[PDB]
């Protein structure tokens, strides 16, 4: 069941139209197109091709889902019941206390003030963010008036004539006039995300369903076609849907799921305290309306509401980053994902390389020629005049499929732009150069049919009709993976003569191969076909969708191969990637020597390692006589693992440490990007073609270059590069490293506090000795230490360790785990803890009570009526007068947390590096160390402290005492972390290195 | 790679399976002990930092007198029946509603008896009339066990007796016994002519630190009530010569200085609020603390 | 000012409001340096 009836209800087309039909509807000529005049007429008379922006939110209801996010809203709660406790105090009592109205007061702002923050800090990402959904303005290609040109989506007009090819997204609802085995995917209006032919025909009544109808907002698979607009804009039938074209959307990050997991548990027994301590107080005679105020305050106090300003923040933080850039992140979140990479999956041409061709060499008449590749001021370095040449050209010329834009016949053949294949381009602009025009001579020779390249089938082909005399009146003509290409032939052509084709020819076709291969020159093969006239009659009907003609026994002609360089960064790029622990794995569709080659000038294999061919060829024998295993490094050619298992497939990847992939079909680059999946890795994968769609998806990150991308595989990635920089994954995946480690940080530091929020009261019960810490102290240790200097960590700076240390273990490196437990709970938590109670045996014993004293005192300390309470010195204290020194007691304790806690949030700064490598360049944590220490000065040496917080001064001796503790932590850490500097492997990093 | 790491582990027995070889959930029992040994020595010679900076301190304080005091500085007033709400409410007529406060007056009072205060060389005789401050010396172990300045139960006036087992107490008409705050080395100071008090300055200016008990508060009150104070040399209040105090290290059995009003109104099925003051330029009063040099006791003779 | 025995707390508490002035100012410069 759907609702595809409440789709159709709104629909009226033209596919039933005649083409003559259409041409008199729409007045544009069916192949030349339409005037630019008449182009720009319509543009001013119907408004941009461009759905009209459907506002999503507003901006005050956005402030207030943030003012109550989550633990926001809980604080609301306990604030709430805080104001409430208070009015039932001026009804129980004449005149009562002051706290928990202060208690209240403090514990709403708190919640203002942090979700106002992250409201804003939140709405900076989502300003950055936009100031980049704006930045890939989506072209589309018309044929307006003979001529064929690109130009913005939004300047297509109802009734021009679109062409999209393999990948292209389609620019408006169109009605497809001609189509060579085109196939579109209408999965985002149907579900269903199997490509549907699209053909001029009328297949049904239902505008959906027929084929000769191509959708605005889906995109072509592969095939291609043309058509003519019929819906511009908010007309289209995706405009009509009132839903959501362009937006909001699923998917949950890894971390995302990290964090949430943690958040569901640590709020569990956050609450499991709560209320096992409320009816712990209760049953310690606490008052009832007291026992809920400790309860909601050590809620508080072990739920960490910082983590989600400083996921904000974190997030916030690196847009800010990506988009300086040029980096297009779809899911800022998925930023920390690519951090956790271990194996990169890249494509090879147009993504390592520039894609930026240029033809060098010819192979024909069994040698090698040279063509000028840089400023070539001629043509080649052969006669223009061979007659082999000649039938190379022309095929290389007529089988070529690319063209000038609109506008360029006046200037030089290097200077104007093209359309179509890089490939293809340096074919075009070659010829044009220094033999003839290929416009003139693609009129010459009108083609008849042909089936367009595509990645699968590694060769374009075409018929055309031969005006010569020797014609045999019908020109079979083909190129693609040369080595493919010469599999189907018979004959090779030499000195204008066709002769068979021998063993020896053969040889020296692949020694031309490894020689241009070689040198890192992608290379494609050239052959024809003279079709013979008896079999082949003038009107005859060729079929190619059941291949009427020959495929087999052609005449190979030539290689051509043209340089493609490396991008620039790309070296750099794979080497400190391979420096940070991420395996780099070539998967192309090119050859393998075309392969390895770049793959060792960029790096992905450093020459010193042998492939089983290498050391094969060095003993001289038999390459399958070699053992694997003796080989660090492998060229694996695609048409081997289409007999691979997965156990095969599996091995190859798990055994070998610089892998390359040869001549892949589209598939075989998920199977591959599949296979690194099933060890348990995490894959990045970097393309551009429309091939590399399918691994784009399954990775566990798409990179698209952002310019020499197709429509489709930009719109399978999470990052779109549009500068075209290969070094922005670098960039990228520090960045992601560094959220984990600062939101890592931020969790280390803020459970710390939890074991001295708690062992006071339970100790107040294992000791029955006065409470050295009350509810109106701990929430100051917690919304004081740890909430500025949390965020803080946000804010932190890099380590310097971590584009140096391997990937992390998704499933070992949880953001929480046991050895973070481990030291906030087991090793840091517990000195903070013994700090506080430090001062507080100090505080009494100076004060008259020694330690040894204390215990039992509980019931009658606490009572409000004994007032002889005699000391260790028999002094004799009354109820007030003792409790003064406990809650002076309390207001130290909390201060000596403080000063604890900055030593915490000192080492929480690093996990590995020491504190004198990294540095205090984190300003925003010195501002919390200091504002944290103003405020517990403040809290105690104000007027009135006392008599609304029970909050008394400190006499200066007091603050000294934690500072021990303090120093016991900062070194403690330091050391830890220094024996892990020089013990990796070792027993201190195996279980103390969070 | 070849390192075989990461948990692909498909069984949720292994909370406790180890037929492989780690167990519990765990690891090793040789890791399973060492991190356990880790903790064992980390908490133990983390305790033990505990324990040598207290032992730091401690000898920081001296074991003759608290290194403060000015949180006990102005001392209290406190009775000796144990207020149950600072309220001493009881059927006069019936024996049982009263024993509760007689067993904890009367237990308090047998560290005062005259046999408990035999040898001469713990307990000394101070005068039969308050004199001035007996100076023991100097807050040390230089002299030894200071003398104690004796107390007798006959100088509380008709809040004494000599029963048999349990003293036999005041019934109809309740007997409160007010007592001073132990502070270490203090000295009361009498008022003299300028800060008068509520009432008219009852002989002794020079060695007695007088003790008042009127009605509620001072302003408009329901007064009824009919005070009579008992004490030695018969005068409302303390007797200098008890003080200073020298702490329980040098002053073991030290009895402070008693004072008893037997308040024996003229109304009785009623709770009468009734507030003690003990006047003097070294007593402070505090509106918070209700027992600081002050006292609000709440009395029912209900029968 | 001085007798018999007590603390001055008047001292003790400016002298911390002076330092809770400087922690606070302090802390301020530098998160807006110049
Ligand atoms: C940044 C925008 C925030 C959305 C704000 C919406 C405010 C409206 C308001 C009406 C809420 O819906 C709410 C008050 O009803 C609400 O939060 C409830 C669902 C919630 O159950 C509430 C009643 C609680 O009691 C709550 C305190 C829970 O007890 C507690 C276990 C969860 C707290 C928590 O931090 O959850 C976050 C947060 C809600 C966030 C919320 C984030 O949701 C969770 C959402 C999803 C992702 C996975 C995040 C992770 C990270 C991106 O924040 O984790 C998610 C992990
Ligand atoms: C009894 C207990 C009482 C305790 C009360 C404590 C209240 C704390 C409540 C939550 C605070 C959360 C704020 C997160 C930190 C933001 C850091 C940041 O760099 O801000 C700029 C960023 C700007 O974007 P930016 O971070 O990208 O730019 C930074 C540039 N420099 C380096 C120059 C600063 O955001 C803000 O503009 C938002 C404003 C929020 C500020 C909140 C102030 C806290 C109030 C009082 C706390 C105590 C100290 C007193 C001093 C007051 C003056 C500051
Ligand atoms: C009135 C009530 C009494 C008041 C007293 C208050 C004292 C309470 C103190 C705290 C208790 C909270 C327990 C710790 C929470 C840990 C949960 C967690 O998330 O771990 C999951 C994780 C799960 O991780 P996992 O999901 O990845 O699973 C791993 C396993 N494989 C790979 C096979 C899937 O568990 C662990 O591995 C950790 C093991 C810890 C060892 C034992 C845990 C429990 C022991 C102590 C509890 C005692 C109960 C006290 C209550 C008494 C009440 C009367
Ligand atoms: C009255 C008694 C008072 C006692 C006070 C005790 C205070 C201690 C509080 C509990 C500490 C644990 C906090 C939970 C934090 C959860 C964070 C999270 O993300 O979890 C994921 C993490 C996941 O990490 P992980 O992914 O590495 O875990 C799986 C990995 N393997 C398979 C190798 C296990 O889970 C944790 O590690 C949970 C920690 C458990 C540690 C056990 C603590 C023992 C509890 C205290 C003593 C018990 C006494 C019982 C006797 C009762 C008699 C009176
Ligand atoms: C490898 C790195 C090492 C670093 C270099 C080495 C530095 C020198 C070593 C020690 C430094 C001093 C501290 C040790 C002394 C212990 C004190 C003690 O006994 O405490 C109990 C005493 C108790 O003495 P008491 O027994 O007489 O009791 C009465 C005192 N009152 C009434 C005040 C309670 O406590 C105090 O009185 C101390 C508090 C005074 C106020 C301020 C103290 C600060 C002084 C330290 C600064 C360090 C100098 C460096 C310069 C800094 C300038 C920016
Ligand atoms: C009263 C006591 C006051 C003590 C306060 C002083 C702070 C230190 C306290 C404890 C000592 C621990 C410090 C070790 C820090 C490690 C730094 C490091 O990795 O160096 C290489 C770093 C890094 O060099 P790098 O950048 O070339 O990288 C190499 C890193 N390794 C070598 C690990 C592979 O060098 C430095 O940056 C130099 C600065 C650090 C020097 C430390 C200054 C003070 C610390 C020592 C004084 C205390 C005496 C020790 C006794 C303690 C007992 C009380
Ligand atoms: C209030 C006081 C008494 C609570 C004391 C809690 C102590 C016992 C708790 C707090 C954190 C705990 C540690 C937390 C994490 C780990 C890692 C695990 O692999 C071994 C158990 C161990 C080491 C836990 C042992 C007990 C532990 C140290
Ligand atoms: C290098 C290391 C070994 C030196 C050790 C010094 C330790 C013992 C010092 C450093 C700071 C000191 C504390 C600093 C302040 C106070 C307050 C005072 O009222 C009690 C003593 C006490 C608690 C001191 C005890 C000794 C102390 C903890
Ligand atoms: C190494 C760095 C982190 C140590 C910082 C130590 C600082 C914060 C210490 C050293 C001296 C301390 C001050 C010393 C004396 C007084 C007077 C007292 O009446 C109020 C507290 C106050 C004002 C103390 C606040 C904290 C203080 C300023
Ligand atoms: N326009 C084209 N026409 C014919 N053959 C081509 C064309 N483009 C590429 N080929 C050949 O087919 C191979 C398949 O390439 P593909 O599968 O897309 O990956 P890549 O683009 O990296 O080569 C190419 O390496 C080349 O040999
Ligand atoms: C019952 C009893 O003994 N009452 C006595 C009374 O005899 C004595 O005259 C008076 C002196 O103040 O004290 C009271
Ligand atoms: F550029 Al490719 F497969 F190497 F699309
Ligand atoms: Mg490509
Ligand atoms: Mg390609
Ligand atoms: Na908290
Ligand atoms: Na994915
Ligand atoms: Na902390
Ligand atoms: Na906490």
């Amino acid at each position: 069941r759907d609702m595809d009836e409440l789709k159709k209800e709104v629909s009226m087309d033209d596919h039933k139209l005649s083409l003559d039909e259409l041409h008199r509807k729409y007045g544009t000529d069916l192949s030349r197109g339409l005037t630019p005049a008449r182009a720009a007429e319509i543009l001013a008379r119907d408004g941009p091709n461009a759905l009209t922006p459907p506002p999503t939110t507003p901006e005050w209801v956005k402030f207030c889902r943030q003012l109550f996010g989550g633990f926001s809203m809980l604080l609301w709660i306990g604030a709430i019941l805080c104001f409430l406790a208070y009015g039932i105090q001026a009804a129980t009592e004449e005149e009562p206390q002051n706290d928990n109205l202060y208690l209240g007061v403090v514990l709403s702002a708190v919640v203002i003030i942090t979700g106002c923050f992250s409201y804003y800090q939140e709405a900076k990402s989502s300003k950055i963010m936009e100031s980049f959904k704006n930045m890939v303005p989506q072209q589309a290609l018309v044929i307006r008036n003979g001529e064929k040109m690109s130009i913005n989506a939004e300047e297509v007009v109802v009734g021009d004539l679109v062409e999209v090819k393999g990948g292209d997204r389609i620019p408006a609802d169109l009605r497809i006039i001609s189509a060579n085995g085109c196939k579109v995917d209408n999965s985002s209006l149907t579900g269903e995300s199997e490509p549907q032919t699209r053909s001029p025909d009328f297949t049904n009544e239902n505008p959906l369903e027929t084929r000769n109808i191509a959708f605005f907002s889906t995109n072509c698979v592969e095939g291609t076609a043309r058509g003519i607009v019929v819906y511009t804009g908010d007309r289209t039938v995706m405009g009509r849907i009132a839903t959501l074209a362009s937006g909001l959307e699923g998917g949950q990050t890894p971390i995302a799921a990290e964090i949430e997991h943690f958040i569901h548990i640590i709020t569990g027994v956050a609450v499991f305290l709560g209320v096992s301590f409320f009816i712990l107080s209760l049953i310690l005679e606490y008052t009832w309306l007291e026992a809920v105020i400790f309860l909601i305050g050590i809620i508080v106090a072990n739920v960490p509401e910082g983590l989600l300003a400083t996921v904000t923040v974190c997030l916030t933080l690196t847009a800010k980053r990506m988009a300086r850039k040029n980096c297009l992140v779809k899911n800022l979140e998925a930023v920390e994902t690519l951090g956790s990479t271990s194996t990169i999956c890249s494509d090879k041409t147009g993504t390592l390389t520039q894609n930026r061709m240029t033809v060098a060499h010819m192979w024909f008449d069994n040698q090698i020629h040279e063509a000028d590749t840089t400023e070539n001021q001629s043509g080649v370095s052969f006669d223009k005049t061979s007659a082999t040449w000649l039938a190379l050209s022309r095929i290389a010329g007529l089988c070529n499929r690319a063209v000038f834009q609109a506008n360029q016949e006046n200037l030089p053949i290097l200077k104007r732009a093209v359309a179509g294949d890089a490939s293809e381009s340096a074919l075009l602009k070659c010829i044009e150069l220094c033999c003839g025009s290929v416009k003139e001579m693609r009129e010459r020779y009108t083609k008849i049919v042909e089936i367009p390249f595509n990645s699968t089938n590694k060769y374009q082909l075409s018929i055309h009709k031969n005006p010569n005399t020797a014609e045999p009146r019908h020109l079979l003509v083909m190129k693609g993976a040369p080595e493919r290409i010469l599999d189907r032939c018979s004959s090779i052509l030499i000195h204008g003569k066709e002769q068979p084709l021998d063993e020896e020819l053969k040889d020296a076709f692949q020694n031309a191969y490894l020689e241009l291969g070689g040198l890192g020159e992608r290379v494609l093969g050239f052959c024809h076909l003279f079709l013979p006239d008896e079999q082949f009659p003038e009107g005859f009907q060729f079929d190619t969708d059941d291949v009427n003609f020959p495929l087999d026994n052609l005449c190979f002609v030539g290689l051509i191969s043209m340089i493609d360089p490396p991008r620039a960064a790309v070296p750099d790029a794979v080497g400190k990637c391979r420096s940070a622990g991420i395996k780099v794995i070539m998967v192309t569709g090119d050859h393998p020597i075309t392969a390895k080659a770049i793959a060792k000038g960029v790096g992905i294999i450093s020459e010193g390692n042998e492939t089983v061919e290498d050391i094969a060829a060095r003993l001289n024998i038999p390459v399958s006589q070699v053992n694997p295993r003796d080989a660090k490094a492998c060229v694996v050619h695609g048409s081997d693992l289409k007999d691979m298992t997965s156990e095969q497939l599996d091995d190859i990847l798990k055994y070998h440490t610089e892998i390359v992939f040869a001549r892949t079909s589209p598939q075989q680059k998920l199977i591959i990007v599949e296979g690194c999946q099933r060890q348990g890795a995490i894959v990045a994968v970097t393309g551009d073609g429309v091939n590399d769609s399918p691994a784009l998806k399954k990775a566990d990150i798409g990179v698209a270059m952002g310019i020499a991308g197709s429509d489709v595989s930009k719109q399978a990635a999470d990052m779109i590069l549009l500068d075209d920089n290969f070094a922005s994954i670098v960039t990228g995946v520090e960045e992601g490293r560094l959220i984990f480690d600062n939101l890592k940080k931020s969790i280390a530091y803020t459970l710390t506090s939890n074991i001295p929020e708690i062992t006071p009261f339970l100790i107040f019960i294992i000791a029955n000795i006065p409470l050295p810490l009350g509810t109106v102290t701990i929430l100051c240790i917690d919304l004081g230490t740890d909430m500025v200097p949390a965020i803080s960590l946000a804010y932190e700076q890099a380590e310097s360790d971590i584009m140096k240390r391997q990937p992390r273990n998704p499933k070992t490196d949880k953001l929480v785990n046991e050895r973070l437990i481990s030291m906030a709970y087991g090793q840091i938590g517990m000195i903070q803890a013994l700090g506080g109670f430090f001062t507080y045996f100090v505080i009494l014993a100076e004060n008259g009570f020694l330690p040894i004293h204390l215990l039992g005192l509980r019931v009658n300390w606490d009572d409000r009526w004994i007032n002889d309470v005699e000391d260790s010195y028999g002094q004799q204290w009354t109820y007030e007068q003792r409790k003064i020194v406990e809650f002076t007691c309390h207001t130290a304790f909390f201060v000596s947390i403080v000063v604890v806690q900055w030593a915490d949030l000192v080492i929480c700064k690093t996990r590995r590096n020491s504190v004198f490598q990294q540095g205090m360049k984190n300003k925003i944590l010195i501002f919390g160390l200091f504002e944290e220490t103003a405020l517990a000065a403040f809290l105690s040496y104000c007027p009135g402290m006392g008599v609304a917080l029970r909050m008394y001064p400190l006499k200066p001796t007091w603050w000294f005492c934690a500072f021990p503790y303090s120093l016991l932590i900062f070194v403690y850490d330091e050391v830890r972390k220094l024996i892990i500097r020089r013990r990796p492997g070792g027993w201190v990093e195996k279980e103390t290195y969070y | 790679m070849a390192r075989g790491k990461a948990k692909e582990e498909g069984s949720w027995k292994k909370f406790i399976w180890n037929s492989e070889k780690k167990e519990f959930l765990g690891r090793t029992g040789g890791s399973w002990f060492k991190i356990l040994l880790f903790y064992v020595i980390f908490y133990g010679c983390l305790a033990g930092i505990f324990i040598g900076t207290i032992q730091v301190m401690l000898l920081t304080i001296s074991e003759f007198k608290p290194t403060y005091q000015d949180r006990v500085a102005p001392p209290g007033l406190t009775q000796i029946p144990q207020s149950q709400k600072t309220e001493i409410s009881f059927r006069p007529n019936d024996p049982q509603s009263y024993e509760s406060y007689v067993v904890s007056i009367v237990r308090f009072l047998e560290k005062y008896k005259d046999l408990a205060q035999k040898d001469d060389m713990i307990f000394e005789d101070c005068g039969n009339v308050p004199s001035e401050l007996k100076e023991r010396g100097e807050y040390n172990n230089e002299r030894g066990e200071r003398k104690v300045c004796r107390f007798r139960l006959e100088w509380l006036g008709n809040c004494s007796g000599l029963n048999d087992e349990t003293y036999g107490y005041k019934d109809g008409k309740p007997c409160v016994i007010i007592k001073l705050n132990r502070v270490l080395g203090f000295k009361p100071k009498p008022p003299k002519n300028e800060s008068l008090e509520t009432y008219p300055v009852m002989k002794y200016n020079p060695y007695v630190l007088p003790v008042h008990c009127t009605g509620k508060r001072d302003e408009d009150k329901e007064k009824v009530g009919t005070m009579e104070y008992f004490g030695l040399g018969g005068y409302p209040g303390f007797p200098l010569q008890y003080y200073p105090y020298y702490g329980k290290l040098l002053q073991p059995k030290y009895l402070q200085p008693l004072m008893a009003v037997q308040f024996t109104n003229l109304t009785m099925d009623t709770e009468i609020r009734i507030e003690c003051k003990a006047y003097g330029e070294n007593i402070g009063y505090s509106e918070k603390d209700r027992f600081q040099g002050r006292f609000d006791v709440k009395i029912e003779v209900k029968s | 000012d001085v007798d018999p025995f007590y603390y001055d707390y008047e001292t003790v508490r400016n002298g911390g409001l002076i330092f809770a002035a400087l922690a606070f100012i302090v802390g301020l410069i530098i998160i807006l340096s110049k």
